[PDB]
């Protein structure tokens, strides 16, 4: 009774495309304009974040072919640095990182779905919260039913994302096709290029939100068919597509609108559709709403498989990683990753949890690649189907150190608050994993609630 | 297997009836809770009120207009033609003005009617191939150009005290000719000397709107009484009309409040034009301590504000000798006025005031940025309320957007606010505290929330407090 591999090459391309292309190409093409000023340097920022994500994805592709276990960026830290750093990453990825991301994308789905009922006004907050909590509860029940249904949802909505962005691109091409230039001039595109770079870094920090999720196929290996071919082939097909679509979307945003109406807009795609369609412009909010529907599916699919593997190493309770037989789906882990996401519907302002843990989110990717280089000069004989040309990891390590160095010298305010979360996660580690010689007051109670949930969900343990 | 059963004994135990009933009941309970939450979201969405439709504004509803009377006195000697006007079109984009009322540029000799043609440009301002070049260069910066067509702008009677209707047929023939060249509106001044004025204005309005609905027609009187203004506006009502209605006071705030509220109540809350003259500066009527207080009022009242050139720097024709008051010289830099080299200071120039963050031009730029952006100042609703002896306090509020509260102290001695509101509808009532966006005098923290019961106004001070849509 195992997890019964189903993921093809095209399903992986769908997972990466559908998880990456979510809200950030619709709710962010401004922040880079308000901290970059000129429309040329914003395109420079988007292209730079694209190259950064591509080189990091190639390093993770050769990592995932080297080690080849699920729970990527966690299994690698487990094979390199031991038990305690792997638990600390797993702990704050179970507490904060995944249930905030899924809730934020579900909320953006609900807001841009209810936008055509409230055209120039605000959507009521307990009506959008209660639809965000329906999206997660429906996708966690679709994922608990079958795996191939959950992969059919993902590539249907990945096709919908591309057909919704291609319409915006071809609407921009016929706007440049009628010979008028509000922006994108040859010599008039750099007026207000904010220099100093001091304000720029903040920018590079804003354009990387739309590229996040490129390392999510590494969580769901051991479920691909022929992974040594189909993991890097699904990465290098998916990710250069995104960095091209992300610049052909922003420059088409720049042909129609000007810099004074973009900076005075809270929904750039809605203001694009209002000018280029008029009536029958309601399809743009519902198509940027369905864009955020396929990004919660692809991130609930991998978050369950992360806590699956976190329990096989003894870092979690063993009720997780118990497969339901004849459905062959991790039900008690999907219930957990749904309940943790629905717990963030009590937060009023959780958009500022991004600055709290942006330093550790890149410190893990730095630490994984330092250990990747360290493993090559320590165990220099494994089956390596794809080896990377070096000094791209050397570039990426110091680039992630440059991205973490602006968290301590520019805005060091909340990083000390964020560090206390990890050091409060440490005694949880000691109590849960390290404290053996356990008394029978607690161990039999643990066995009793585990067999209770086991009889309730009808799940059996794994077994090669 | 690890801290639980294995497959065999689990399917042995947990396959009994009752244990199947519990999990089927829990699945049914899950789906009933989901269909309860969906209907809850539906009846929350339906019980949200509505939100209002935008009122389909024109381009002159969006910001201010800028009157340039004499073209030579705007630049200076030498480059006092239409080609030199093209170089200033980014300073006008700094002011965020939406329109430009160019002065009369046609060929007017003097009081001879037959030697006055409105279709031909006088050669001292340029030619038509410079004029459409200026028009196409101003269309790039989102600035519309309005052409003044007052015929006898060099004599004393502007409508030729001789033959009457013949000089109006050549205005009727010139509207069509200049509208195809691409101007965005027209202005006629001094129409208290025009015979059958209310009949001619309706004909010219129907000609101008019969071309496009993006076309303006401004009229100007020297009248100051309300019943003579309302007589011009009873047939045609899309007409902008600048006059000297607010010019009279220069004084206490009760009279200004009564003038604004009586005009807005008599005209039925239509789109009006707020001004202090038809061709004159603000310093012709106001002392120099009341310019910042009037600039805050003219940008926050429900209409189109119309200014002359030099009103942003406080230009004064009675501060420099040897200049006509109908056309003073624009002080761009320290070398602008050539006679008496040293009479012009540094705080009286454009570039000397573009550096000070507490200047007069720095107030104009902030207010003109706030007016053309916020929906409560674009098409909000006006409500003035009662206050202390010498105050003018009002509120703008559109639908659910960020509300605005303007408090003006026209008095000479200081006093408190005393904002006994008690009169506004529930969508715009006062909170217990509000922000501070702006003040016309230094000595206050711009951004920090005050509370609106210990509000104190020092002499000639105005405040621009702000508060959102709440209870
Ligand atoms: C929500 C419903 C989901 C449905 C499925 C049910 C799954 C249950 C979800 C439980 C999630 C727990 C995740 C975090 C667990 C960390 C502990 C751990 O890894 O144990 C492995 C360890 C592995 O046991 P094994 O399964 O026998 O290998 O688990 C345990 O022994 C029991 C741990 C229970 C933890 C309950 C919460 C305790 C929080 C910390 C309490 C304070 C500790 C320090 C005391 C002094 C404080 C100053
Ligand atoms: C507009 C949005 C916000 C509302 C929800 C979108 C869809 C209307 C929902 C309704 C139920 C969902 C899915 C429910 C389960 C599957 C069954 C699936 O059939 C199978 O192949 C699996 C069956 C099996 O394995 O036995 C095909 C349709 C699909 C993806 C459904 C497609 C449509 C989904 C995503
Ligand atoms: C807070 C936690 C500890 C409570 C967990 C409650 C679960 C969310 C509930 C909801 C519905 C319940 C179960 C209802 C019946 C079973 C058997 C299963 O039935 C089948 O579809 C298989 C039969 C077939 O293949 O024909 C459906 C899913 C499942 C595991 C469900 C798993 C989740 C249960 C225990
Ligand atoms: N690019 C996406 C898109 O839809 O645009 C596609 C899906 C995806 C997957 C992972 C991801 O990692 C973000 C992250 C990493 C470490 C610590 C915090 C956060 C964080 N995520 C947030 C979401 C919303 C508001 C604040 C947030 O802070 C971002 C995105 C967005
Ligand atoms: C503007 O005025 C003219 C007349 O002064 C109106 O045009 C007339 O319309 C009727 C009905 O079609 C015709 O029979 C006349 O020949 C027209 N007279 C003209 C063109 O001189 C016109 O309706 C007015 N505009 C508006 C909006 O009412
Ligand atoms: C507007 O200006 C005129 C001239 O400065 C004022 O005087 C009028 O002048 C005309 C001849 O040009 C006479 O026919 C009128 O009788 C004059 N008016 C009066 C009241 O005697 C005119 O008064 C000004 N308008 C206002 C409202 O003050
Ligand atoms: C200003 O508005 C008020 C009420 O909205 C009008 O005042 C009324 O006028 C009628 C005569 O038309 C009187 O019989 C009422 O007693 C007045 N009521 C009040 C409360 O004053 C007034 O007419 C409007 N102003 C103008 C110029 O029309
Ligand atoms: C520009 O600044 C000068 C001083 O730098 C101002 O001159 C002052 O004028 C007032 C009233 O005329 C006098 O009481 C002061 O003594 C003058 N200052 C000095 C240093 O002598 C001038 O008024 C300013 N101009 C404007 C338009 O504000």
């Amino acid at each position: 009774v195992t997890l019964q591999r189903n993921i093809t090459l095209l399903n992986g391309v769908a997972i990466i495309v559908g998880t990456i292309i979510g809200s950030g190409i619709f709710v962010t093409p401004t922040g880079v304009l308000k901290e970059a000023g000129s429309p040329g340097l914003a395109l420079v920022v988007w292209a730079a974040c694209g190259v950064f994500s591509i080189v990091g994805a190639l390093c993770y592709a050769e990592l995932g072919t080297t080690i080849s276990k699920s729970g990527g960026d966690y299994a690698y830290m487990l094979e390199v640095y031991g038990s305690l750093p792997a638990f600390l990453k797993l702990w704050i990825e179970l507490l904060i990182i995944r249930p905030s991301s899924q809730y934020i994308v579900a909320l953006v789905f609900a807001t841009y779905l209810l936008k055509p009922l409230f055209p120039t006004c605000p959507v009521p907050e307990e009506a959008a919260k209660l639809v965000a909590c329906l999206c997660v509860l429906l996708l966690t029940a679709v994922n608990c039913y079958s795996v191939k249904a959950a992969t059919r949802v993902q590539d249907a909505f990945a096709a919908a994302k591309l057909l919704a962005l291609a319409l915006i691109i071809l609407l921009g091409f016929v706007q440049i096709g009628k010979g008028d230039v509000s922006n994108l001039d040859p010599n008039f595109s750099f007026e207000g290029t904010k220099l100093d770079v001091g304000n720029i870094v903040l920018a590079l920090y804003s354009g990387l939100f739309a590229y996040g999720g490129w390392n999510y196929l590494n969580f769901v290996t051991e479920e691909m068919i022929n992974p040594y071919r189909n993991l890097p082939l699904a990465i290098i097909i998916s990710l250069p597509i995104v960095t091209l679509v992300y610049v052909l979307t922003n420059l088409a945003y720049f042909t129609t609108l000007s810099t004074e109406q973009m900076l005075s807009s809270e929904a750039v795609a809605v203001d694009f559709g209002n000018y280029h369609l008029g009536v029958m412009s309601w399809i743009i909010p519902v198509f940027v709403g369905l864009s955020c529907f396929g990004s919660v599916n692809g991130s609930l699919f991998t978050s369950s498989r992360l806590f699956f593997v976190g329990s096989r190493e003894g870092h979690l309770p063993s009720i997780l990683s118990m497969i339901h037989p004849q459905l062959l789906t991790p039900v008690p882990s999907l219930v957990f990753t749904c309940v943790m996401t629905l717990l963030y519907a009590f937060s009023k302002d959780i958009f500022s949890v991004i600055n709290f843990f942006s330093f550790f989110n890149w410190l893990c990717v730095a630490l994984a690649i330092i250990g990747m280089i360290w493993l090559r000069h320590r165990k220099p004989e494994l089956e390596r189907p794809i080896k990377v040309n070096l000094a791209l990891p050397v570039f990426f390590i110091l680039a992630c150190l440059f991205l973490i160095a602006v968290s301590f010298w520019k805005t060091p305010v909340e990083c000390g608050i964020g560090f206390t979360i990890i050091l409060s996660g440490l005694p949880v580690y000691f109590f849960g994993v390290w404290w053996k010689n356990k008394p029978k007051w607690l161990l039999q109670g643990i066995f009793s609630t585990t067999v209770l949930c086991q009889k309730l969900m009808q799940v059996v343990p794994q077994e090669t | 297997k690890f801290t639980g059963l294995s497959k065999e004994e689990l399917l042995k135990v947990a396959g009994s009836p009752g244990w199947v009933r519990t999990r089927w009941a829990l699945l049914l309970l899950f789906w009933l809770g989901w269909l309860g939450m969906l209907a809850g979201a539906v009846v929350i969405i339906v019980r949200a009120p509505r939100c209002r439709e935008l009122p389909a504004q024109k381009w002159w509803h969006t910001g201010a207009l800028y009157r340039i009377g004499d073209l030579q006195a705007f630049q200076g000697h030498g480059a006092g033609n239409l080609a030199g006007l093209k170089g200033r079109l980014d300073y006008l984009s700094s002011l965020k003005v939406k329109g430009l009322v160019l002065g009369p540029i046609h060929k007017n000799q003097k009081d001879d009617v037959a030697q006055t043609d409105l279709l031909q440009i006088d050669p001292n301002f340029g030619s038509k191939e410079d004029f459409d070049s200026l028009l196409q260069s101003a269309k790039k910066k989102s600035i519309r150009v309005i052409l003044d067509l007052t015929p006898n702008y060099r004599g004393e009677n502007s409508w030729f005290s001789t033959q009457v209707d013949t000089v109006a047929t050549k205005v009727k023939d010139a509207l069509e000719f200049w509208l195809q060249a691409g101007v965005d509106g027209f202005q006629v001044r001094d129409i208290e000397n025009l015979k059958d004025a209310s009949s001619f204005l309706a004909e010219w309005q129907n000609i101008t709107k019969g071309f496009s609905e993006d076309r303006l027609l401004i009229a100007g009187t020297n009248s100051s009484d309300l019943q003579q203004i309302l007589s011009l506006l009873e047939s045609n009502k899309d007409l902008l009309l600048t006059s000297s209605y607010l010019s009279d006071s220069g004084s206490t705030g009760e009279h200004t409040k009564s003038l604004v509220t009586q005009y807005l109540n008599a005209t039925g809350n239509r789109w009006c034009s707020w001004s202090l003259s038809q061709a004159r500066l603000l310093t012709s009527f106001l002392p120099a301590q009341l310019l910042r207080l009037y600039q805050l009022m003219l940008f926050t009242l429900p209409g189109t504000p119309v200014f002359s050139y030099g009103d942003e720097i406080g230009l004064d024709a009675a501060a420099l000798p040897g200049q006509p008051m109908e056309a003073p010289v624009m002080l761009w830099d320290e070398s602008s006025f050539p006679d008496i080299p040293g009479a012009v200071s540094a705080n009286m120039t454009v570039k000397g005031q573009s550096e000070d963050p507490g200047s007069l031009l720095s107030l104009f730029r902030r207010l003109s940025d706030q007016r053309s952006k916020e929906r409560s100042l674009l098409h909000g609703d006006f409500h003035a309320f009662s206050a202390g002896p010498g105050l003018f306090s009002y509120i703008r509020h559109w639908d659910q957007n960020e509300r605005f509260l303007v408090v003006l102290n026209f008095g000479d001695v200081g006093l408190s606010a005393g904002l006994q509101a008690s009169d506004l509808p529930a969508s715009a009532s006062l909170p217990a505290k509000a922000d501070l966006l702006l003040s016309t005098q230094p000595g206050r923290e711009e951004g920090s929330p005050l509370e609106l019961e210990r509000l104190k106004l020092e002499p000639h001070e105005g405040l621009l407090l702000r508060f959102p849509y709440a209870a």
